[PDB]
């Protein structure tokens, strides 16, 4: 958990502020960011909230599109809002709006509970004290935990280091997501099928982008 | 970081800011609102 | 002798000196308690030479500050090639440049501006650019956005490069002082390499690329058409039918029977009927022998290996009996003060600019570049301006070296002691030269215009009553009409057509054409030679009495920069060489504009039109050797006749032209109060609003101090030259975009 | 013996090299040159032999890799498709490009590109680190990368599994030869480089045109002189 | 170029004479310094079994200067209607 541990390279040295306590601690910083404990604090909470949303909505995005390749009418991961709200009975604005009204509540808990650790489980929100304390900096626990395997600290650190790498890899999911779809036009699970057909073939040098063609020969 | 974050606190850093910030607002105005003269709701 | 010594860290790459403004002198180093303190950190911030004694931290903040520099004109070449490949009708104007106006700039629509984006043809809209950079590109073979695109994104990769490489050559890898030092190494290197091998790539580019492209072009088949230049590269079938010599594959240079390259490298001096440039086979050839001879003059001075020359021995070897010791601590100056190189390299570069200038519109060395008069007439005046800010900042960093470097121990009886023992008798012969030419150019103006006023045309010296004709330059003017055909008999015909010989024009505008010289332009040659004599005067007095003088025998102690002496022995305001050197801002500002009015003026009536069946039908009708004589006529028939056109610009795509004018106008006038008054008026208004803010309680920790003498000088030459300038631009290019 | 040894360049470079014939006109072994501490700049007599020798075993490979198609395609080694010239092969697409392969070239260039940063970012952050890469785990053959002294010499049980030159004369003898076969395969790689723009032909075509006809296939002959 | 044209016979020469000039005092070497004579100097560089001071920067600047008076006598003779 610590100095002698894995980095992003082999042989770097790893930052003085990255002791390897936090979970995926690599070392990796280029831009010798989150130096501050608050600046680290902030980091890492939006590091975590950007891996629980790009997991849900990377899990949701290839949900639906194995969905569609078996047969289920699914639209495709992109342009998938203007059918969303062809057909939704809540319009474009009354939806958003309502999205915001309902997570601005969350948001500025999580907010404050950054700020302010443990001050969000004081009674204020329907007499909840036990609960809606932050165990850790990134990691609230309590009603967002309902099962108990992160009591014990060697399955909560197990959990995290978990969490976090599948959060990474699906940031780079998403990204390669946006990439290929921009440079293929097609589902993701359309890339992994043409992938799996002919993999000397299809490739990202095939598509007509990425690499460009200028003199054809 | 707070070398640069004082760096970035320094007059002409946060003046720039401010001028990018209230140019853009400006321009944005401008651009939704086109050319308008008199308060008129 | 000659090696590389680099010292390894020297400077940590921190931001903690970032966080402290004033951090490179002891005395802006104990923090801010006034405003004056604020413009003392943005005035010494180049000022390496107060900040550290030590003259390799110097030279090491001098090679990063190049590198910056070279990163910043690199960054601004590269954004200049990325608008012209796509907010730009480059390929539109490479199918009619006589009829498309080259524009490279659009406006975003928001608040009425995007009548800026005129009708400059080929279905685009924008702001027609003078800066020649279509003809540019026409020149070097680019035919497509996508070369512009790739040229665009070599410029930011190359201008990253060389950041990078300040920012090691600073703080990782700083050469030593005795690399700095190696004069010799320095200009073999550049002779050769800087100068001799960028001609000869230049070379190749233009025989390999530029000229099949621009053979073709003026063929007058498709640019789509066009093959690529690779394909011109590799393939050796297109390249021998369009030269036949290229079949032989380089048997006539390795055989030296050169003569068989003729086809594509001619000496056909003159302009080119097709484009009305120059002819690429005859720049492709010039820059070939300037190759050769920049690497054979690269191999002269001693580095390493015992063969050169030594320059402390030449300049040491040439003394001669009425000058005592003949050049002889000047290689110690050389190589020691980076004032005495500033002023030589200013100097020079300055000189060169305006040498620039002047062959550039006597030949326009671009495909459509004379017919497109406004990109000419900015080109010409940009290039004046920038040779005139060059060879004042010569005089004024030369003034530097003699206040800060010069050591009178290295200066006993040599040619600069020399110097400063006869400076009274320089200023004084300088002094009755400027007085003299001034009376006799002046006056004689003022004669002109008394005797216009007294109903007395015969009494002028006009080309009608008294002919004063300039004989040297008629005649010069003739010698060199024949130097094809007598003295240089290779030539086909005259090396330009300035001297003589017909009419070159292309789609109906005169490109070139024999420009004649009368007594009005033997005035303003002359009025010009007065102007350049008084700022020479003007800038030598600053240089030569900056460390002493009769009335100032200690200014050596009072620094380069100080504002005066006190109001003692009658009184010593602008007693210092950065005031002459202000001085001689404005008067080196005034030479400029009446030399660029003389060329507008001149070329507009004698040179530029348009060309018919009858004759060439000129902009203004050859008014030049009426109305030049007099100030008058310079006041009518060039500034009220014209100028009209920005005036009249409001509601079209040239107003911006006339937002401009009148903005330089209100700077021009804004800089007077800076350029009159001083500082105790201010300082006491500033006092009463320290009084008002006090009311209040808000006044500053900072204490708000009035500029200081010298600071309030340096804003009213800047905000002075900047309105004239302006002015000048506006009025230009609105007249020359109008009416061209 | 020294091959043109220039004078007052033994100053400060005695034999310890491989190769070492004293030829450095312009001086750069110099540890006058770039000196102090830290990174500093390129040119120091570590990463000058560094670089001296990883060019040389490109080279090598390079020589390698162009002679060998050829000659075994003038032969019934290689069938004749295959036997292209090797600025033919893909490299330079205006050259020529083979058409007929396994996977498309910038597929093989991703692949080569990741495989190669693997193993020169490997080999650079050892160089920089000595002994780095054996310690954080890479696949289980962190052993096989423990590295040396030397950075141009690591051996370990995968680079030098033969374990040559078990006496020191036979180390300085194998480096002695490696150093002057990749010289030699470099200036190889230079007039490769240099037929190939002039001649438009493989080397071994050259070769036998040198062989066939001396003073009518030459360097004079080859840009239209006599 | 030509192998027994008169260029290549006298640039030839001239190549010669230049090298020839450089062996012994004549034209200014590495080991010859001074404006108006030729003075004796130090070694710089090993010449590599060469007697007396010719090293390989001499040959390099001899045969450049050969060339180079071979060119410009070959262009000369040809403006002038002669070999
Ligand atoms: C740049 C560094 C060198 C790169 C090339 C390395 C050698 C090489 O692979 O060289 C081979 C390539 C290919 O060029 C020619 O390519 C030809 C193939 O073209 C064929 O196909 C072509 C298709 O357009 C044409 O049809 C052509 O007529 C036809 O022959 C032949 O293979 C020739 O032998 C070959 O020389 O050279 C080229 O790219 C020549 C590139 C020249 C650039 C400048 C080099 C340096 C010049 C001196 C200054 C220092
Ligand atoms: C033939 C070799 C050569 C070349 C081409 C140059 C070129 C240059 N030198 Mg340099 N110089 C050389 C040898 C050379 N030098 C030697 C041997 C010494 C030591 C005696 C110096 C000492 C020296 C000083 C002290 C200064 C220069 C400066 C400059 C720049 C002048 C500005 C200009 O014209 O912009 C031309 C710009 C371009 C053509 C744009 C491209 C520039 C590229 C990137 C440079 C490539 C050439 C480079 C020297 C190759 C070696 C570097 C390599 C390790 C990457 C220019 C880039 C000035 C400077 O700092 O500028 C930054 C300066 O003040 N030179
Ligand atoms: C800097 C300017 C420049 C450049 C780049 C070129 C370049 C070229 N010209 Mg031009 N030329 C020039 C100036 C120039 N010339 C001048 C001043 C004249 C005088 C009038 C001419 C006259 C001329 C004629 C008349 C012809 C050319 C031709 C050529 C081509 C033949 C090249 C050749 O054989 O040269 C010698 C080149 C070499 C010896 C190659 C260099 C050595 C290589 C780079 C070594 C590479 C080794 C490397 C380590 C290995 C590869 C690495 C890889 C494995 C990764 C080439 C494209 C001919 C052409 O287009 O037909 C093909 C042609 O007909 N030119
Ligand atoms: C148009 C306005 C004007 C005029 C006439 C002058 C005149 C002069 N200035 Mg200048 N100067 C001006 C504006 C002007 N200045 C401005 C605005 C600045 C600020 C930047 C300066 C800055 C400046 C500097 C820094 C220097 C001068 C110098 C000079 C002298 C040069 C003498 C010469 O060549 O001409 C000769 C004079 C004339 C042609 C005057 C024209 C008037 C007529 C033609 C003369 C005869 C009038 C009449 C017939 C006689 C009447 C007799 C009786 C009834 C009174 C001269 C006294 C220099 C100097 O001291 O001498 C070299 C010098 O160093 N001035
Ligand atoms: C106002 C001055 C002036 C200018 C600008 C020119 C310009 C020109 N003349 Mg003309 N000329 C002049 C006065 C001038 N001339 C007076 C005479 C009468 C004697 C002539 C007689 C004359 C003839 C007979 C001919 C020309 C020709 C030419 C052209 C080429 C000349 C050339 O190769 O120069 C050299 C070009 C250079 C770039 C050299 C510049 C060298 C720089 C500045 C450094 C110099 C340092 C110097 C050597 C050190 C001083 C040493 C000293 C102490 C001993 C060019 C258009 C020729 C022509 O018709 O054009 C094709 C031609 O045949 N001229
Ligand atoms: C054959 C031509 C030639 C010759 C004789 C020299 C000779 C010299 N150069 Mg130069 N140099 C050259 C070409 C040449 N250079 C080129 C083409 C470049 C651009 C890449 C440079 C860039 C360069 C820099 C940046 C510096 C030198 C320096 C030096 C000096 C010692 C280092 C050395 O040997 O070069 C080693 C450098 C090379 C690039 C090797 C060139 C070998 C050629 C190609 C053969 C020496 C006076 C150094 C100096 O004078 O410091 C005070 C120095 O700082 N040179
Ligand atoms: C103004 C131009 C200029 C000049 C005069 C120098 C001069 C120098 N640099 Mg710098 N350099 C430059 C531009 C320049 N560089 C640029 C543009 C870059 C970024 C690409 C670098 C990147 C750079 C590095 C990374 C290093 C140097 C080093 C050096 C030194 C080695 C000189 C030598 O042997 O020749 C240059 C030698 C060559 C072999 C030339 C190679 C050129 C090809 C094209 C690459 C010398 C002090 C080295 C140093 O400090 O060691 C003492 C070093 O480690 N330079
Ligand atoms: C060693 C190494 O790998 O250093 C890699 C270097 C520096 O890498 C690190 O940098 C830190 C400061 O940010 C410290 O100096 C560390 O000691 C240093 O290792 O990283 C870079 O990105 C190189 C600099 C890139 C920008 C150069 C601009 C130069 C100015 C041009 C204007
Ligand atoms: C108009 C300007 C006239 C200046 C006259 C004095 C020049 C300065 C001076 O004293 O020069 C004297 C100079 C002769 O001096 P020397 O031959 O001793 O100078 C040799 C050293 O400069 C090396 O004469 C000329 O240059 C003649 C042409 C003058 C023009
Ligand atoms: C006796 C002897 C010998 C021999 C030797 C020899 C024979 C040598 C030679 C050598 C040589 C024979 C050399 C040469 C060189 C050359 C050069 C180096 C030249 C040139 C170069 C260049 C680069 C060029 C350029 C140019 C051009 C292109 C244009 C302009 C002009 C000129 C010309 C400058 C032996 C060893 C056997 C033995 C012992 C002794
Ligand atoms: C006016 C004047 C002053 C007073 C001028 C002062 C104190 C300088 C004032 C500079 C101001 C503060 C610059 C910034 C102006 C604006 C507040 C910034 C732009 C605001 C918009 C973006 C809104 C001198 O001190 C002086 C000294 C010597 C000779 C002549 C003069 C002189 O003429």
């Amino acid at each position: 958990a610590g100095a002698d541990r894995p980095l992003w390279s082999p042989g770097s040295q790893p930052p003085a502020w990255l002791d390897g306590s936090l979970a995926g601690d690599y070392g990796f910083d280029p831009l010798h960011l989150s130096e501050e404990p608050e600046m680290r604090k902030w980091m890492v909470q939006a590091e975590l909230v950007h891996a629980r949303w790009a997991m849900l909505g990377v899990a949701g995005i290839l949900f639906t599109s194995i969905a569609a390749k078996n047969g289920a009418p699914f639209p495709d991961w992109y342009d998938a809002g203007k059918e969303a709200i062809k057909t939704s009975p809540a319009p474009l604005g009354s939806l958003i709006f309502t999205e915001l009204l309902l997570f601005g509540w969350v948001e500025t808990k999580r907010l404050y509970d950054l700020r302010n650790p443990g001050s969000q489980g004081d009674g204020s929100f329907l007499g909840i004290t036990d609960g809606l304390k932050g165990k850790e900096n990134g990691y609230p626990g309590g009603l967002f935990d309902p099962m108990g395997m992160s009591k014990n600290e060697a399955s909560f650190k197990e959990a995290k280091v978990k969490e976090i790498k599948n959060g990474r890899l699906a940031m780079l999911a998403f990204v390669g997501f946006i990439a290929q779809h921009h440079a293929t036009h097609k589902s993701p699970i359309d890339n992994l099928v043409d992938h799996v057909a002919d993999p000397f073939h299809v490739t990202f040098a095939t598509n007509g982008v990425s690499v460009p063609h200028f003199t054809e020969f | 970081m707070k070398d640069f974050t004082t760096y970035l606190s320094t007059a002409p850093v946060v003046g720039l800011g401010w001028a990018i910030f209230t140019s853009g607002l400006l321009i944005e105005i401008n651009r939704f609102f086109p050319d308008p003269l008199v308060f008129s709701f | 002798k000659v090696k590389i010594a680099v010292d390894r860290n020297p400077v940590e790459t921190n931001f903690e000196k970032w966080a402290k403004p004033g951090h490179f002198s002891r005395a802006l180093a104990k923090g801010p308690n006034t405003t004056t303190w604020i413009w003392n950190l943005h005035a010494d911030a180049h000022d390496f030479d107060n900040h550290t004694s030590d003259l390799e931290e110097i030279s090491r903040k001098v090679f990063s500050a190049h590198f910056g520099q070279l990163g910043i004109i690199l960054i601004w070449l590269s954004g200049m090639y990325f608008h012209g490949a796509r907010f730009s009708n480059y390929e539109g104007w490479l199918s009619d440049p006589t009829h498309i106006k080259p524009s490279a700039q659009v406006v975003w629509p928001i608040v009425g501006q995007e009548i800026l984006n005129g009708d400059v043809g080929g279905g685009f809209q924008g702001i027609q650019i003078t800066s020649g950079f279509f003809q540019l590109w026409r020149a070097s073979g680019i035919t497509s956005e996508l070369q512009l695109y790739s040229t665009a994104i070599g410029g930011l990769v190359l201008a990253a490069a060389c950041f990078f490489a300040g920012w090691f050559h600073y703080h990782k890898a700083a050469p030593k002082l005795e690399w700095f030092q190696n004069v010799e190494s320095m200009l073999n290197h550049h002779l050769a390499g800087l100068l001799g091998l960028g001609s000869l790539a230049w070379a190749g580019h233009q025989i390999h690329v530029s000229l099949p492209v621009n053979k073709l072009l003026d063929a007058g088949v498709d640019p789509k058409e066009i093959p690529l230049p690779h394909e011109f590269l590799l393939n050796q079938s297109i390249i021998a039918d369009l030269y036949p010599s290229f079949s032989k594959g380089l048997a006539p240079f390795f055989t030296l029977n050169w003569a068989e390259y003729s086809d594509f490298l001619t000496f056909k001096g003159g302009l080119n009927p097709v484009t009305g440039g120059l002819w690429l086979s005859d720049t492709a050839h010039h820059h070939l022998a300037i190759a050769v001879l920049f690497l054979v003059a690269g191999h002269q001075y001693r580095t390493n290996w015992g063969i050169g020359h030594s320059i402390k021995d030449i300049l040491e070897s040439h003394k001669g009996p009425f000058t005592g010791n003949g050049h002889a601590g000047l290689y110690e100056i050389l190589t020691t003060s980076w004032h005495a190189q500033l002023a030589i390299n200013l100097a020079l570069f300055g000189s060169l600019s305006i040498i620039v200038a002047h062959h550039m519109y006597a030949m326009p060395p671009y495909p459509y570049l004379a017919t497109d008069y406004g990109t000419q007439l900015s080109l010409f005046t940009h290039h004046m301006w920038i040779g005139g800010f060059c060879v004042v900042g010569a005089g004024a960093h030369a003034a530097i070296f003699m206040v800060r470097d010069y050591d009178p121990t290295n200066n006993y009886n040599n040619l600069l002691d020399r110097v400063i023992r006869h400076r009274d008798a320089i200023i004084s012969h300088l002094n009755w030269v400027s007085i003299f030419l001034g009376f006799h150019s002046f006056g004689l103006y003022i004669h002109n215009d008394t005797m216009s006023a007294l109903g007395r045309p015969q009494d002028m010296f006009s080309d009608t009553a008294i002919q004063l004709q300039p004989v040297f330059a008629q005649w010069i003017q003739n010698t060199h009409f024949t130097a094809p055909q007598l003295t240089a008999p290779n030539a086909l015909a005259a090396t330009s057509l300035t001297w003589g010989g017909d009419v070159v024009a292309v789609g109906g505008k005169v490109a070139m054409m024999p420009i004649a010289l009368g007594t009005s332009d033997f005035l303003v040659h002359h009025i010009h030679a007065f102007t350049i004599h008084v700022t020479v005067l003007i800038l030598l007095k600053g240089v030569l009495f900056a460390r002493s003088s009769r009335l100032i025998p200690d200014k050596a102690n009072l620094g380069f920069r100080f504002p005066c002496d006190g109001p003692g022995r009658g009184g010593t305001c602008q007693v210092s060489a950065w005031d002459h050197v202000f001085l001689g801002l404005f008067w080196m500002y005034n030479s400029l504009s009446i030399v660029i009015f003389h060329f507008s003026w001149k070329m507009q009536s004698d040179v530029w039109g348009t060309v018919t069946d009858s004759g060439v039908s000129h902009i203004t009708g050859g008014n030049f050797a009426q109305s030049a004589n007099t100030i008058n006529g310079w006041l009518r028939d060039f500034l009220w006749a014209q100028s009209s056109q920005v005036i009249q610009s409001y509601g079209s795509a040239l107003s911006a032209y006339g937002l401009m004018f009148l903005g330089a106008h209100f700077v021009w006038a804004f800089s007077l109060m800076f350029l009159f008054s001083g500082r105790g008026y201010w300082q006491e208004l500033i006092e009463s609003i320290v009084w008002a803010h006090n009311k209040l309680r808000v006044a500053p920790s900072i204490q708000p101090r009035a500029l200081s003498i010298t600071q309030g000088r340096a804003v009213g030459v800047a905000h002075y030259l900047l309105g004239g300038i302006a002015t000048t631009w506006s009025f230009f290019l609105a007249r020359i975009i109008a009416v061209g | 013996l020294y091959v043109g040894s220039d004078a007052a360049a033994l100053k400060y470079l005695d034999g310890t090299l491989p190769g070492d014939y004293g030829f450095d006109p312009l001086g750069l072994l110099d540890p006058t040159v770039s000196n102090g501490q830290g990174a500093g700049g390129f040119v120091n007599p570590r990463w000058l032999q560094y670089s001296e020798v990883i060019h040389a075993r490109w080279a090598m490979l390079g020589a390698a890799g162009c002679i060998a198609p050829e000659i075994l395609g003038k032969a019934g080694v290689i069938p004749a498709e295959t036997a292209v010239d090797w600025f033919r092969t893909g490299v330079i697409p205006p050259a020529g490009v083979y058409k007929d392969f396994w996977a498309d070239p910038f597929t093989l260039f991703f692949i080569e590109v990741v495989a190669i940063q693997f193993a020169e970012l490997k080999r650079l952050q050892d160089y920089k680190n000595p002994g780095s890469q054996s310690r954080q785990y890479f696949l289980g053959l962190e052993g096989l990368f423990k590295g040396s002294d030397n950075p141009a010499y690591p051996g370990g049980p995968f680079f030098n599994f033969a374990n040559f030159g078990k006496t020191e004369a036979e180390m300085k003898k194998l480096k002695l030869n490696e150093i002057k076969n990749g010289r030699l395969a470099m200036l190889a790689m230079f007039g490769y480089g240099a037929q190939a723009v002039i001649t438009g032909d493989g080397p071994f075509d050259n070769l036998l045109a040198h062989l066939a006809d001396p003073t009518g296939a030459n360097l004079i002959t080859n840009l239209g002189g006599k | 170029g030509f192998i027994g044209s008169p260029t290549n016979l006298i640039m030839v020469a001239s190549t010669g004479a230049c090298l020839f000039a450089s062996r012994f005092g004549l034209a200014p070497s590495v080991r010859k310094v001074a404006q108006p004579l030729k003075l004796a100097d130090r070694e710089v560089i090993q010449t590599t079994g060469d007697p007396a001071g010719f090293t390989a920067t001499d040959v390099l600047a001899m045969g450049a200067a050969g060339h180079a008076i071979g060119v410009g006598i070959v262009l000369g003779l040809k403006g002038i209607g002669q070999l």
